């Protein structure tokens, strides 16, 4: 999953 | 500490340069050196922070991810045995990782949390204990990974209720935080249906404040609103 | 050293998993432990030696390449004053990437190089000397840049002579010598014309050889040809 | 210019 960068 | 002698505004500027250079832990000693000379963060200083210290738990949690898997192969049946050196350089990076994620959480409690009073400052650091919790989390598996785990689900928590009564639906602080709450719920927490309802949530109450945004805001929190979306596919 | 209590072939393993997962700074310190066993090396841990140590100070020369363009721009007329951090932190990079040459060219002379006898090693090894007294030249200024130079000058052309009596043309150990030799005339020694002439009789003796390898072997030495056919095609 | 990589 993605977060913040 | 090794950047007691060097001015605020020169750790700041080279942190800038470190930046630029891809320095990432030059950066981070750099922004340590200027949380530690006790004065409060701008915006901006927050954000190299941020930056610094997100790319160096980055790489390490990159590394600790190959590493685990290579050691989970290692104890299946028909693996031949290969030694003590896989789980001692796993436990390596992992006890780095570590004391990066003790590093922040360090800043965070002496001093910059009890002296951020308003919500974007201290949404901000309250999202950062969340987060490096978290990357602890992710690498835990003993008596404390309970501990672990609330302690970054009460971070997160009371980030998210400042968020709500203070910040519009559509800033991008609140935007990544409830991100980074619903990959803790989907990750960490075992919660998956808490990680897409509030995902869902966010990305709906976003979308509804966009219409009150300049050209470049909405671009801000769109960005954003994207990676929400991209999770919900991922998921559902 | 800190890897003085650690088995040879533990430093080995340790530095093939550090490479699965990026991490070229432990890569580097296994096999500089490993080294200093005082065993040599075979084909394989000379080449585990070398992916280390270019990976570390191919991100230090990047970095140095960046903060050196910035610096010099703030020497332009008209660049408004800025203090001295541009210069201290690009001497600080500086000085990381001069103490990383020094240690594998430390290596080399004590005792890699006079114990390696076969062509293949030899070459590998003085070809890295050439490599390393390079990078120090990219960044020397001063009283002794002329010998740095004359200093990679020297290995390059001690294993120039080796390779041109005991390997043959499609050899990959003497193809990258010759295309790094090449970029040091054209970079370093300010001698573009005879960059491009050894360039290109490089790739004219190794395409007469081709027909003498294998499928596998012809691979390896086309892919080294390329990048000397992409350097003649930039500098002509 | 390219070195080797
Ligand atoms: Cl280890
Ligand atoms: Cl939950
Ligand atoms: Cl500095
Ligand atoms: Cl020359
Ligand atoms: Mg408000
Ligand atoms: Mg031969
Ligand atoms: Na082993
Ligand atoms: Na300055």
């Amino acid at each position: 999953a993605h977060s913040s960068p | 500490g090794a950047m007691g002698s060097m001015e605020r505004a020169s750790l700041i500027q080279k942190a800038k340069l470190a930046e630029q250079a891809e320095r990432y832990e030059d950066m981070a000693a750099f922004m340590k050196g200027a949380v530690e000379k006790g004065e409060e963060l701008s915006c901006e200083e927050r954000n190299l922070l941020s930056v610094a210290y997100k790319n160096v738990v980055g790489g390490q949690r990159a590394a600790w991810r190959v590493l685990s898997s290579i050691e989970q192969k290692s104890n299946e049946e028909g693996s031949e045995e290969k030694g003590p050196e896989v789980r001692e350089y796993r436990e390596k990076v992992e006890t780095e990782l570590q004391g990066v994620c003790d590093t922040v959480l360090g800043l965070l409690d002496s001093h910059l949390i009890k002296e951020a009073g308003d919500a974007e400052s201290r949404v901000f650091y309250l999202k950062m204990k969340g987060d490096y919790y978290r990357y602890l989390a992710e690498v835990a598996t003993g008596d404390d990974k309970k501990r672990i785990i609330d302690s970054a689900r009460s971070a997160y928590q009371e980030a998210m209720d400042i968020s709500k009564k203070e910040m519009p639906p559509t800033n991008p602080i609140r935007l990544g935080l409830a991100l980074n709450f619903s990959v803790f719920h989907y990750e960490i927490a075992n919660s998956p249906e808490e990680a897409i309802s509030l995902a869902k949530t966010t990305f709906d109450e976003a979308m509804a404040d966009l219409h009150t945004l300049s050209e470049d805001s909405y671009k801000d929190s769109t960005l954003i609103m994207q990676l929400l979306r991209d999770n919900l596919t991922l998921w559902t």
